[PDB]
């Protein structure tokens, strides 16, 4: 007989690394990309040019 | 109430009467008067008035 890994178990702790761990990256672009408006209350009303003779 | 007093030694005229005074109680007892005014935020930041204030 042999004391094996089994046997010393309660005594052979693991250990912890963070190479692999890492939060969520940001990857949204249309606000850093088009034109922004600020708007000051819920409706924007934008006149166009439809017809022309 | 006092009264009119004789002098007799043994007639009804002549004993000085006997009278109360008495107490009573008024109560003031607190009760409440309440209401909740809920408003959506949205509303509340597109409104030209300040909503919270009204």
């Amino acid at each position: 007989a042999d004391t094996n890994r089994t046997d010393a178990a309660a005594l052979i702790q693991e250990a912890y690394s963070d190479v692999f761990l890492d939060s969520v990256s940001e990857t949204a672009k249309v606000i850093g990309t088009f034109p922004v408006y600020n708007m000051g209350t819920k409706t924007t009303n934008l006149p166009v040019l439809s017809t022309f003779p | 109430h006092a009264k009119w007093v004789g002098e007799s030694a043994t007639a009804p005229e002549g004993v000085k009467p006997t009278a109360k005074a008495t107490w009573a109680n008024k109560t003031l007892v607190a009760e409440e008067l309440a209401v909740i005014l809920p408003i959506h935020e949205n509303v509340l930041a597109d409104a030209t008035e300040d909503l919270l204030a009204e």
